[PDB]
Formats: structure tokens, sequence, C-alpha cells
């Protein structure tokens, strides 16, 4: 709206063009991660931690 | 299970999360009947329009509740003009009778 | 709409709206190209079967099934039967600012009184909690008054 | 917006045509790869709206600023997207058909209105046999089945000095045939 | 096994012989415990009465 | 003898509404007439074209256009292009030589200077005009033209056929529904008079008074028949041959309209036995029928008998291109093009053959090495497969939740996101408030807050008549205080939200 871009204009702070779609736990629930899996296709290279 | 607001379906724009926050309680007919019986039109009323339909009432209220207004602008609900869509796609020509 | 998965969801009708305009186009063909009389009259039998199934599956003698080979639901399925939008989506609604629960005895209680979980309370009045906030100054901002409720 | 009352009517294709934003002329949905709203097809922007706010497909009018206009490239009009639904189209039939409602009812309202038994109109409707919707000859009477061999006999006599047809233009010429008054009164 | 009679002898069933063997469908296999290992998850099924 | 068995039939159905069954009762009332039946049905029809062939070359100014359009496309200077294509290209019973088309225009342009001296000498049919006319026509009669063209010129005959029948039907009607006159005398003196309004003063001569009172419409019967008259001096051709040349035509259409009709009601078994080869694909066996039957009118208008070939064939050719190139234009939701349904097949039957010789599907490396084209487009077009699943599908394994009671429409805003923006415009209007006038107007102006439209720089800057960069100073200063803590404190917060 004209409003966030006055508000973006006057503090200079433009948003990146990246948005976090980011898995988090679900509301309520706590507990320990005790296992993870991570699965790649075959012509992907592999991120570190996988 | 509790919910204030969240996703909202999409022909018939009608609560119904379920991933995190899930879909609201349904208030079905007997219900509706139990609150025609205690003779409360007003928790009726916002029950079918601004709890759950109308778009236009649904975030009106909202801000209202915020404000610290406890006051509602009710119109139609969506569910009641889709139907008025879905009948006179039959070729029968259903209207509303203006004043 | 589009699903997750990339593959996409469609209501029957577009299936259905397509049988027509098909059919429908083929019969605006036909009479351009004076075809012998029969194919014409066969044209029309099946653009008049297609409308009617868009109108009714059911009524219509043969119901026309889709690709999962169970039965399309045409216009009238829709306003009509306990999944219609009548009985469904109209006189009983799903409805927002409500949980549900558990129930147990509280024997302490008093007639008009109920047990109400912290978490369940605090769900169900936000935005009274957000008007609150803001109006004690305690939350100059909306966004921030949802900072301090989480 | 406070109304009154509800009233249901028939639909007359005037009618139909006075709802509709425009003809669907395809019956292509969305496009493959780009997966925008094909011209003319069952989603087009043109008829049923722009698929987001104030925006036309070619994106050159793309602002609040530009509302209400047609954008010349792509016929859209920059408007909110909630009228895809509110806005309807219309498909001219290239031939006219028979509402099912009004004929496979368990009192068929057409059967009752001409006075022609359901099995009858049945065959006129799927094809199967003619009617005479109208015959200056006396032999032939309204509403009579000719069947095809027995139209071709009847054809043979005399032709032209009667009109039997086949299938919904058929029903459609008896039902806008007869006047309701005159039925009335002598019934 | 593929055999081809030749139409003008009566049987002259030595006109092609061809055997090969072909892959058809893959069955799921039971597990020792009654189960079935189906898309990652355990499924039984279960007997009817007709 | 097929309908005398229907009778009994049709009388005694079992309520039948299938339209397979009511089609293939149809279908199957016309016999196989095929093999001698069909090569007597395609002389029918080449008879009516050579019918309709002659009723053109009796007609000389359409062979104007003949010469006229092509030295138009002659006109500049080198072509062989559509129009080209378009014109005679004699069959004798490739690439262009504009020397044959000279040698065979020559000719006949040599025809069309003979012919007319004749029309003139001694009477308009005369015997020498006549046999002159006939050689005309034989000569005529082996262009065999490209069925584009022709049906142009055949179009630019029956324009002249129409409007001759509706300027006599407008003359008609001014004439006998309101004048009242009789229509018998006025055959007989429309046949003998045809020019001049002999004939009407001479029925007017009967005493008649009605047709005395004629005067009111006078000056608009005549006129009629100048245009009547105006038709015949442009065509400058005599009207009993133009109806003979009407009927002549009419005939020829009818007699090849009529032949193509036993052909496509023989052939429609055939159009059957395709079709069946295609089925659960999206279209309906009957949907896939009735594209079959239109390539079959296609295979019998482009059939051609002499070649002793059996018909069969070349219908099964053109049956099967449009059953498939339908199935292929519909059937599916999201219309795939026809050359990615056919790249999409090609990998379904490799992926076949692959399965069945590894043991196992083949991973698109391999599929990309066998079908020869990379791995990129080998994953595009696997992605592209994937047809829309149904949205009223049971999710719930009874009939109690379906896949569309699932779907979020994630368009709408959800509600406290900073109270639906409301908390956003009112610090910033309290803000706003707290500079000066101008400052706030031009800052407004520029970005839009609560304004119709965003004036751009130059738009503002005509708004306070500053032709510069005096604007850009100043929201540059504006944007500055607006960023000083003591100044903004609340408003900073949203921003890190």
């Amino acid at each position: 709206t004209p409003e966030e871009k006055l508000l973006r204009a006057i503090f200079g702070e433009k948003a990146s063009d990246v948005k976090d779609s980011s898995l988090r736990v679900p509301n309520g629930v706590s507990g320990t991660v005790i296992d993870v899996q991570v699965f790649t296709r075959d012509g992907v290279e592999k991120d570190k931690r996988a | 299970h509790a919910r204030s607001t969240g996703s909202y379906s999409l022909v018939t724009q009608q609560p119904l999360g379920g991933k995190a926050q899930f879909g609201g309680q349904r208030f079905g007919e007997m219900e509706v009947w139990a609150l025609e019986a205690y003779g409360a039109a007003y928790t009726l009323q916002e029950m079918l329009t601004v709890k759950s339909d109308d778009v236009n009432g649904r975030t009106k209220m909202y801000k209202n509740i915020v404000d610290g207004n406890h006051q509602m602008e009710p119109g139609m609900p969506e569910s009641f003009n889709v139907l008025l869509k879905e009948i006179r796609s039959l070729g029968i020509n259903i209207e509303l009778e203006d004043e | 709409v589009p699903l997750d998965g990339g593959r996409f969801a469609t209501s029957d009708l577009n299936d259905l709206y397509r049988r027509v305009i098909n059919r429908n186009n083929r019969l605006k063909r036909l009479l351009d190209l004076a075809a012998p009389d029969i194919i014409v009259r066969n044209e029309k039998r099946m653009l008049q079967e297609a409308v009617d199934a868009l109108l009714d599956n059911g009524r219509r003698g043969r119901a026309i099934t889709g690709s999962n080979k169970r039965p399309l639901k045409s216009l009238a399925d829709m306003i009509k039967g306990k999944q219609g939008r009548f009985r469904q989506n109209l006189l009983g609604k799903r409805v927002d600012y409500s949980g549900r629960s558990v129930i147990t005895v509280g024997p302490y209680l008093r007639l008009h009184q109920c047990g109400l979980p912290k978490k369940m309370a605090l769900e169900l009045f936000k935005p009274f909690i957000y008007g609150k906030l803001e109006l004690r100054g305690l939350a100059t901002t909306i966004k921030a008054a949802k900072k301090m409720v989480e | 917006e406070e109304f009154d009352a509800i009233k249901i009517a028939l639909a007359s294709p005037d009618m139909i045509r006075s709802w509709s934003f425009g003809e669907v002329k395809k019956p292509e949905t969305i496009n493959y790869r780009t997966f925008k709203p094909e011209r003319d097809g069952l989603f087009c922007a043109r008829i049923f709206g722009p698929v987001k706010d104030y925006e036309c497909l070619c994106g050159k009018y793309k602002r609040l600023k530009h509302r209400g206009v047609i954008c010349e490239k792509c016929g859209v009009e920059v408007t909110q997207t909630k009228v895809r639904r509110e806005r309807m189209g219309h498909i001219e039939l290239a031939s006219p058909t028979a509402h099912i409602w009004f004929l496979k009812s368990l009192p068929s309202r057409i059967g009752l209105l001409l006075d022609m038994p359901l099995r009858d109109i049945e065959r006129v409707l799927y094809f199967e046999s003619y009617v005479v919707i109208e015959g200056g000859m006396t032999n032939l009477e309204r509403q009579q089945i000719l069947t095809e061999e027995q139209y071709l006999d009847a054809l043979e006599e005399f032709g032209d000095e009667f009109d039997a047809k086949m299938g919904a233009e058929a029903i459609q010429a008896l039902l806008k045939s007869m006047d309701l008054e005159q039925e009335c009164e002598q019934l | 096994r593929l055999v081809i009679y030749e139409r003008e002898a009566p049987e002259g069933t030595v006109k092609d012989i061809k055997e090969q063997e072909v892959y058809m469908g893959e069955i799921p296999l039971m597990t020792d415990n009654g189960t079935f290992v189906i898309n990652g998850t355990e499924r039984v099924i279960v007997s009817q009465l007709h | 003898a097929a309908a005398q068995v229907l009778s009994s039939v049709e009388s005694e159905i079992g309520r039948t509404t299938d339209p397979v069954r009511m089609y293939m009762r149809e279908m199957g009332t016309v016999e196989l007439l095929t093999r001698e039946g069909e090569i007597d049905i395609a002389k029918r029809i080449e008879d009516g074209i050579n019918q309709v062939q002659c009723s053109v070359a009796e007609y000389p100014e359409a062979i104007t256009y003949l010469l006229e359009q092509y030295d138009r496309v002659e006109a500049e200077e080198a072509r062989l292009s559509d129009l080209i294509t378009g014109f005679v290209d004699p069959n004798a019973e490739n690439s262009i030589d504009p020397e044959l088309a000279r040698e065979k225009f020559a000719e006949l342009r040599a025809q069309y200077v003979v012919t007319r001296d004749t029309i003139k000498a001694k009477g308009r049919s005369h015997a020498t005009a006549q046999e002159e006319i006939l050689k005309l026509s034989e000569v005529f009669k082996q262009f065999r033209l490209v069925p584009k063209q022709f049906d142009y010129l055949v179009n630019s005959m029956r324009v002249m056929m129409d409007r001759v029948r509706t300027q006599e039907r407008l003359i008609m009607k001014l004439c006998v529904e309101q004048c009242k006159m009789p229509k018998k005398n006025f055959i007989t003196l429309f046949t003998g008079n045809e020019t001049s309004d002999t004939w009407f003063n001479a029925a007017i001569a009967m005493n008649k008074p009605w047709s005395e009172k004629l005067h009111d419409v006078s000056e608009e019967v005549h006129r009629a028949l100048q245009k009547l008259q105006q038709i015949e001096e442009e065509t400058g051709l005599t009207i009993e041959q133009v109806k003979d040349i009407n009927r002549r035509m009419s005939i020829g259409e009818a007699k090849a309209r009529r032949a193509k009709k036993e052909m496509v009601e023989a052939n429609l078994r055939l159009v059957i036995s395709i079709a069946k080869k295609y089925t659960n694909r999206g279209l309906q066996f009957l949907d896939l029928i009735q594209e079959g039957n239109i390539g079959l009118m296609k295979a019998v208008d482009k059939f051609e008998y002499r070649r002793g070939y059996k018909f069969s064939t070349y219908a099964t050719w053109w049956i099967r291109q449009a059953i498939t190139r339908s199935i292929a234009d519909q059937a599916r939701t999201i219309r795939i093009p026809v050359h990615m349904i056919e790249t999409i097949n090609k990998l379904n039957r490799i992926s076949r053959q692959m399965l069945q010789e590894m043991g196992r599907e083949p991973t698109p490396e391999e599929l990309a090495e066998r079908m020869l084209m990379p791995e990129d487009k080998i994953r595009k077009v696997l992605k592209i497969a994937k047809e829309p699943i149904s949205m009223e599908t049971p999710i719930g394994d009874d009939e109690d939740s379906h896949l569309g009671d699932f779907i979020e429409d994630t368009t709408l805003e959800l509600p406290l996101d900073s109270a639906t923006t409301e908390s956003l415009r009112a610090a910033t209007h309290d803000v706003l408030a707290g500079l000066t006038a101008r400052e706030a107007k031009v800052l407004r102006m520029r970005f839009g807050i609560d304004m119709n439209t965003d004036y751009t720089l130059e738009e503002v800057g005509k708004q306070f008549d500053v032709t510069r960069e005096r604007i850009r100073q100043i929201e540059a200063k504006a944007l500055r205080k607006l960023r000083h803590p003591s100044r903004s404190e609340v408003l900073r917060s949203f921003l890190d939200d």
C-alpha cells in the first residue's frame, strides 16, 4: 500500500525478494529432535549436513 | 483445540483450517434449533454471518473488537449468494426483490 | 487450483462444462459442412445428453462418470441433499471463536460457572486481548501485541 | 442493500444474456506452462474478471490508479479479483435443448402444458420420431406423431401443407405455438 | 511361449517357436508377522466373510 | 428394407435412452455400399463437379477474374505464392513453371477474343457463335482448378444468383403485397417483356381501377425495375440463360451432395471400428465416433477412384487422423499442445520397453539417453503429464469429507496483520501530522498515503508549480527527519515485525 511505500522509503528498508516457508514445530508441542533424514534426488548436489 | 480466526475455505468462504489451527466448531442444524428455541436471535445472527461467512462482516467485526467496540455490521453470507449463482446457472431466475 | 504436489484440483463442473462446449462446437461445425443428417441428429442427441448431465447427472438415465469412474457432480447435486448448500453450508455453518475439549467435573463450581483452560481461553479471546493491550498502552502496536500474546 | 422478498421465475434467453459478461467460446481452461486463463476459455479473464487485484493479464495497467479501465492489449478490466466469483458467462447453444428439470420431473411440466405423454416427448427429443407442429391438411392434427416411414408417406401425399419436425426444435415450436387463454377457457 | 502356425498347412506348428521370460508386475510380499509394507506404511488386509 | 424392422423395434423398444443404441440402430439401417457401388457413387460426384465447372464456364467474366488475379499475382515481378497455388494447376490425367502458365493462358485469351466476335454477329446465340462458345467450353473443361479459388468463383456466381432472387423478391413484395396485382398475368408478361414497362402499362390498360391506384408507388415501381435492369446490363447476359445456368449449377451441386451421403452412411461402420481402438482416453465413445465421422467426410471429399485403390485405406488414414487429433485437442482439462502430446507418448512407449528390458522403471537419465534428448526436457515433460485430480474425491473413505473441503483460500488477509494494516495507517497519519503542511502534502502525493494516485516527481512538481528538484530535496528532508529516533519510535517497530 502507499503507506508501506512511504515506510520503506523513509527508513530505507526494502524487503528481500525471498519469502520464508521454514518448517517449524507445530504450536503447543515440545520435544527432542531424535532423528533427521535427508532425501535428495539423483542429480542434485548434497548440502553439507546430508 | 481452539480458534479465534485462521484459514477459510475456498468456495463457501467459511472456517476450515486443520494444518495447525483446525477448522472451527460446526454449528449444525440442531444447535440452530436450540438457539431459535431460546429466542436468541442476535447470537444466531452473529453465528451465521460475522463468525462464519460474512467477509466484510468478519473483518469489520475483528476491527471493532480490537477497537473495544462490541458491535456487528452484518451483511449476507457468502453461501447464500453462492446458492443464488448456482440456482441461476440452472437457467432459473432467482433474485432479491429490492426496496 | 494448484495443490501442494504440483497437481491441480478441479470442480467437476469444469469437466461437465467442457463436454457441452465441445459438443456444441462440433455441432456448429457440422451445420457448416452440411453433414448427412444422421450425423447431425446424433450430434444433437449428444448435445442434449451433455446439457442434461450438466444440469442433473442422476435424473439423466445414465450418469456420466469421470476418470475416477465415480459419477460426476452436476449443478443440481450441489444445491441438494444432506451435502448440498442448503443443509450443510447455509443452515449449519462452521464457526470462528470456538474450541472444544474433554470435560471433567468441577465439584467446587457454582451453577453459573464452567472451568475453562487457560490456553483455550487465550486462543478464543485473542482479539479482545489485543484491544485491551493496546488500550492499556502495554502494547501501543497490534503487531507487538501479537508478539506479547505469543 | 436491504431487500424484502425473493422471487423465482424462468430465465428468458434475453435475461440469461443480460446476466452474462461475455460468451464462452472454447473448452480451454488455463495455459499448461504459464497457468494463466486463456481467451474465451472457461476461465477467460475478459469475461469473468482479472486474476489479481487491479491488474490486467499483460500487466500494462497494473495498479489501483488505473481501476475501471479495459486494457486494450488483453481486454481485461482492472478491478478486484472477487469478481471472478460474481460474473457469469453464457454458451450460445447451436440447437435448442430441453431443460431436464422441466421434462424429467415426476409431474413433467412440458408434458402437462402440451398434454403429450412423456413417452411421446422422449421419442421426439431423442430424435426417434417426428411430430406435427402444425398441419393445414385436416387428416393430420397438431401434436400427432409421424414415424419416419409414416412421415415419408405423409410427405408423399401433400408435402409442404403439413409441418412435422423432430427433436427439441419441434417441442419448442409446440410450446411457442399454443395460446394459453384459449386452452384455459376451453378446459 | 509364442507359437505360430501356418494357415496353409493344417497344423504346421513349427513355423515360429519363441520362448522369452517377461516381466509383468511386482507383487508385494508379506512380512514374517502377517503384514505388508506398502508405500513405507505397514498395512493389513483383513479377511472377508461373504 | 430396414425401416420395416425398426418400426417393430421402436414400437417394442425397452424404453431405450442410450445414444449408443440409437446411433448403432440408424448407422445399421444403411448397408455396406462398397467396391462397385463406391466407384458408381464416386462417378455421380465427379459428374456433379463437372456440371458445376461447365455452368461456371458459360459465364465469361468469372474466367476474367481467373486471368485478372493471376495478372495481379504476377504483377509483383515474381511470385509462386498461395494465390498461384490457388489458380488452375491443370491436372494432367511440383515446382510451378510460369512459362507453362503463359502457354496455357495465351490460347485462353485467344479464345476470349475470338468467341466474342460472333456473339454480336447476326444474333446473340448464332450458330457460329454457339459453336465457338462450345469450343471455348471444351477448352476450359480441362482446367481443373484448385478447390479454394474454384469455390471462390462459384461464390462469385451464386452471389449474382441470390441478388437476382432478392431483387425479384423485393419487387414481388412491393407490387403484390400493396397494390394486389395478379401474379398469373405477371409471369407471362415478365417472360415476354422482362425489360420495359410495356407490360406494366399493358396490364394497367385492362380496366382494373385498382391498377390505376399505383401513382403513389409509381415512382418506386419502375425505380426498382431500374435496378433490376441494371443487374442485367451489368451482367450483359440474358436472363433466360441465367436461369438455365442457375438450374445447371444447382442440379450439379445437388448431385454431388446426394452422392457423398451414401458413401458416408455406408462407411459409418468403418468409422466405428477405428474409433473403438481409442477409448478410455478422456473423450467418450460417441465423441470419438463423431470426430471419426468428420474425418470420413474429409476422406470422401479427397478420394480419387482413378487411382484404383480401395476406399477404406484412404478413409482409414483420414479417420485415424481426425480421431487421434481430437483426442489430443480435447480430453485434457489443461490443454497440452499436439506435439507435446506426441512427445509424452514417446516417453510412455519407451518407458514400457525399457521397463520390460530392465525390470525396473527407467530413471530419467537412461530415458533421456534412449529418447535422444536432454534430461531437462525429460523432466519437464514428466512434470507436464500430470492431469488435475478431482476436488469432490473422497479423502474420507465414507462420503463424509471430500477433498474440496480441505482446500484453503490462500488469497484472504490474516486479520491480525497489523490490524488489517489499520494500525500503520493511523500511525502514519499521526506522524505526518507532526510535519509542516508542504512536506506532508508532497510526501503524501509522492507515495500515495490516502491519495487518489501516486503522483510521480514530475507530477507533484507540476502541482506546486516548480519545474525542478525542489521536490526531491523536500522529500529527502522529510524522509530524513522521520528516521530521527525521537520523532519516530512507534512507527519503526512495525518494520521489524
